């Protein structure tokens, strides 16, 4: 009883998302068989229609619906010329989580797509085109990517809380380091078969659990966002070969191109080209950027005739704008970009500000244009350029020598890496505590297998403290039950002194899959205080009611004391 | 601004077709100053969305959100009642003042239905529009936050006044009122508000007017609406009121009670008559009663109160199994604890670096809460 529904403003359906019991009860009404697509439009008409009017009228747009008991939640979102709208029938998810489903999906399509996401007009095209088959492949794909994220982030912690978990074992990462270094990357570098195709970062996974991982001394770090995103896909094609995708991560959103060849069941590899015209999308950007100044300043300004000929900004981009025109030389972008210049420039007969409105628009689909015309055309799924195949076997076959030996153990020590045992003699009442570095994106916490009522517990902990944490709480203590709960967050330095406590400001949603929130925050405070380093650490456990709260205050700093001494 | 923003009545009988205009579809609205577009674009809105959502979910939406508004709807046969509320109010908080503005309602004006079939409407507006006045006079922060009602050898005496007139022919319940000030009552706490909040506008100062109680208050009294008649007597100072039958239209038996004992009520009244460093509230569930410590001029340090118990009370009434839930930000920490019977805020007036000190002041409210509350005859168990 669940539906996930995106809708312009003509009540058009661009992609829908429902399961069994939601096909069955639409086939129950409506059947007292046009396609599904048809029947949730003519169904979902009147909300589109009215929360437009809202908008237009009052400057408001309707956010959710509740009916008795809530049995029944409505999630409305508008991301620009887009309407959101998810469905809950079956009380197993709450608005937060609807609406983080939503931003997820969002998130999705921009690191499919690029920038062209921001312009409303293509995504339309895009999303929906006049092939019947592609559009059904990419809604399948989409679904696809839907389920599998509802799956993972009801099975594994990584998900649950939005960060990194690593394989610790010094003796074979070192191994591991030297085989990418040896195998991989200098391999594909070395091959005059490339095609001129550059490898930057390869990296191992096992399950859900990162390995090893290695970068180029010509790349740049990859934020911890993107990589989340990286073990999703992964995840996706095989869950616990395929041609190579084009995905858009941020570095803008430069294009990238994906290969994944797996090695055994629940071992994956992962490895990641650039494309050699990348620096244009830069370019793009900045043009992309340099327009939307130019038009802000028009609507709110007074009258263009000459306040903008004197303003740096409009001759920084004047001067950012001709030379890729000259560069370029395109017949149908040289046209409008002379008109421009005229009506901009003329010293006798400047442009009007309802002229120059248009005029600076036209501009602005052009560019969109060039880049949907280069980086996505030109997807390895279309025929793009790609590495060979017999290119791909050498590195399969070769790397599964390298880790023939270790096979049996890596299973092993995946679902036992980290025992509660061994905690239990230091820190007796324990039963289940997650620590989290926000700054590296890095978590260390046992692995889990009573055993699912403990489990759960878990997921109303996580909950509770996002919830509070965002109208400025930074800590929560709380009983339900028969166990105590707990949620700490504090801020350090580098050298680990002690760091005094601002105010959160109050409040997208809290998280790092779907945008970032740990690293505002990080800035924020960097701003009162320059000279100082900045580090954010959470930390979450579960105790017995058995313990007294002054006696649990001080196994959780020794917990937390123990953890940043065995790290680093 | 304002917590209460939006109240109004729409009629779907009266408005069936496309080309009937919304306008007559309006028996009433707050406040009347405001233009007639935005009325009924609001009403055309609602009702929109309302019918869509009713056919959709097979049933009627009883909240509808926006950025800066918030609305709670609830369905009444053909007419429909929509509620103004601002975003910092709990979603509760406003389904229960709908609820009560709905018995109200019902309770001085009968049946919708049968009211605006029989009845004009100028005379109703000016009513509502004077209730509202009074209900916007007395509203308080606390009040908002959690809805309660707006509240000893001598108490002794003055309940058993009352309890001779129970026994005197034809009585349920009865309660006697100083000023607002409630001094004995046996009535339903949903009831007493609505006695107690009846502006006290054949012998002298003798008034009786019918009213309509719901069947589960008429139960409750006896231990879908049924005609009772109220005894409204003007005091200097005091008024009795009591609910006994719908033939009322016994007589001399209620007059000699109060005239037997006016001489010693106004007297036994003319004689009753003749920097804080912590904040704490306490709530009953059972008897909805109120009492707290904060001072009638809005400092800082009480608007941060405020908020703290607004996500606190709500998170109890949607995990009935949760106790104890403290929480504490960059200046300041507020302790709470619940049981099936009452509930319990605390907080100091009088900042926390790094992971927190077992020996931080504000992981410490447990032992502080439960002595320093025993001074003003608030028990804690």
């Amino acid at each position: 009883m669940k539906c996930v529904l995106v809708a312009t403003e003509g009540a058009e359906v661009l992609f829908y998302w429902t399961d069994q019991e939601f096909e069955e009860s639409l086939r129950l009404k409506f059947g007292q068989l046009p396609a599904l697509e048809d029947q949730l439009s003519t169904l979902l008409a009147p909300v589109i229609i009215s929360s437009m009017t809202m908008l237009e009228k009052l400057s408001d747009t309707y956010t959710c619906f509740s009916t008795e008991n809530g049995n029944f939640l409505y999630v409305l979102h508008l991301f620009g010329e887009c309407l959101f709208i998810a469905i809950n029938g079956d009380h197993t998810e709450s608005e937060g989580d609807l609406r983080r489903k939503l931003y997820v999906l969002k998130y999705l399509f921009e690191v499919h797509f690029g920038l062209v996401t921001v312009d409303g007009h293509l995504i339309r095209k895009e999303l929906r085109p006049p092939d019947l088959a592609q559009r059904v492949q990419l809604w399948e794909h989409f679904q696809s990517l839907l389920w599998t994220y509802s799956r993972l982030r009801e099975q594994e912690q990584c998900f649950a809380v939005e960060a990194l978990e690593r394989l610790i074992h010094p003796q074979l990462c070192e191994l591991c380091i030297e085989a990418l270094e040896r195998h991989v990357i200098q391999a594909v570098n070395t091959s005059p078969e490339r095609g001129g195709e550059e490898a930057l970062h390869a990296f191992l996974l096992v399950h859900s659990k990162l390995l090893a991982f290695y970068s180029s001394h010509s790349a740049s770090s990859l934020r911890p966002a993107d990589l989340l995103a990286l073990i999703l896909l992964v995840q996706d094609l095989y869950p616990s070969p395929s041609g190579p995708r084009r995905i858009f991560l941020d570095a803008p959103l430069v294009p990238h191109t994906m290969y994944c060849l797996p090695l055994w069941q629940g071992i994956n590899l992962v490895l990641l080209t650039r494309s050699p015209s990348a620096p244009l999308a830069l370019v793009l950007s900045q043009l992309m950027d340099g327009f939307s100044m130019l038009e802000k300043k028009l609507k709110e300004g007074p009258e263009p005739g000459a306040s903008l000929r004197s303003q740096p900004l409009v001759g920084d981009l004047r001067q950012r704008m001709d030379k890729f025109v000259k560069n370029r030389g395109a017949q149908e972008i040289q046209s409008t970009w002379l008109e421009f210049k005229a009506k901009a420039f003329s010293k006798s007969e400047p442009g009007s500000s309802w002229e120059l409105l248009q005029a600076c628009g036209k501009l602005k689909r052009q560019l969109c244009a060039i880049y949907r015309l280069n980086f996505l055309t030109t997807a390895p799924s279309r025929g793009g350029p790609h590495l060979p195949q017999h290119l791909q076997d050498q590195v399969q076959r070769l790397m599964r020598e390298k880790l023939t030996d270790w096979k049996d153990f890596l299973l092993v020590k995946s679902r036992r890496n980290i025992t509660m045992v061994s905690y239990l003699e230091d820190f007796p009442g324990l039963v289940h505590f997650i620590y989290v570095d926000r700054t590296t994106g890095q978590m260390v916490a046992p692995s889990l297998n009573l055993a699912a009522f403990v489990k759960t517990k878990v997921w109303s902990l996580i909950q509770l403290a996002r919830r509070y944490l965002q109208k400025g709480y930074t800590t929560l203590l709380f009983q339900e039950g028969d166990f105590y709960c707990s949620y700490f967050l504090w801020f350090e330095n580098d050298m680990g002194y002690k760091l005094q406590m601002i105010e959160v400001p109050v409040l997208v949603p809290i998280g790092m899959l779907g945008g970032d929130y740990y690293r505002k925050l990080l800035r924020y405070y960097s701003k009162n205080r320059p000279t100082e380093a900045v580090r954010c650490y959470e930390l979450l456990a579960l105790h017995l009611s058995v313990i007294p709260t002054d006696l649990l205050v001080q196994q959780a700093g020794q917990l937390a004391r123990r953890l940043w001494e065995a790290s680093r | 601004a304002s917590w209460w923003n939006y109240f109004f009545l729409y009629d779907g009988s009266k408005v069936k077709e496309e080309g009937d205009p919304t306008r007559a579809g309006i028996c009433y609205f707050y406040p009347s100053q405001t233009l007639l577009d935005q009325q009924e674009l609001l009403c055309g809105q609602i009702a929109g969305v309302v019918r869509c959502v009713s056919d959709i979910s097979d049933s009627p939406p009883t909240l509808v959100r926006l950025r800066k508004l918030k609305f709670a709807i609830k369905v009444d046969g053909d007419y429909l009642w929509v509620l103004g509320c601002a975003v910092e109010l709990p979603d509760v908080s406003c389904k229960r003042f709908l609820d009560q503005l709905v018995g109200f309602f019902n309770f001085y004006n009968g049946p919708v239905s049968l009211a605006y079939e029989n009845c004009s409407q100028e005379e109703l507006s000016t009513e509502w529009d004077t209730f509202i006045e009074q209900i916007l006079k007395n509203t308080s922060d606390l009040h908002k936050i959690f809805n309660s009602l707006w509240n000893p050898l001598l108490l002794l005496k003055a309940a058993r006044i009352l309890q001779t007139c129970q026994r005197s022919p034809h009585i349920l319940a009865g309660c006697i009122l100083y000023k607002g000030l409630i001094v004995s009552t046996q009535l339903p706490p949903s009831l007493t508000a609505k006695v107690l909040l009846h502006r006290t506008a054949l012998p002298p100062n003798v008034q009786i007017i019918p009213v309509f109680v719901t069947k589960e208050e008429a139960i409750s009294l006896h231990e879908g609406l049924v005609r009772m008649n109220l005894y409204t007597h003007c005091v200097k100072g005091l008024v009795l009121s009591l609910l006994a039958e719908e033939p009322l239209l016994d007589s001399a038996a209620i007059e000699e009670v109060y005239h037997s004992s006016l001489a010693s009520l106004n007297g036994l009244e003319v004689h009753l008559k003749e920097s804080s460093t912590y904040n704490f509230t306490h709530y009953d569930r059972i008897q909805s009663l109120l009492m707290a410590n904060l001072p009638q001029v809005a400092t800082p340090q009480d608007r941060r109160f405020l908020q703290a118990v607004s996500l606190m009370h709500s998170e109890f009434a949607q995990l009935p199994a949760l106790y104890e839930m403290t929480v504490r930000n960059a200046s300041t920490a507020v302790y709470a604890c619940c049981n099936p019977i009452q509930e319990t805020y605390f907080q100091q007036l009088a900042r926390s670096s790094g992971f927190p000190n077992p020996q931080d002041g504000a992981f410490s409210l447990s032992g502080k809460a439960k002595q320093k509350l025993l001074k003003h005859g608030v028990n804690l168990l």
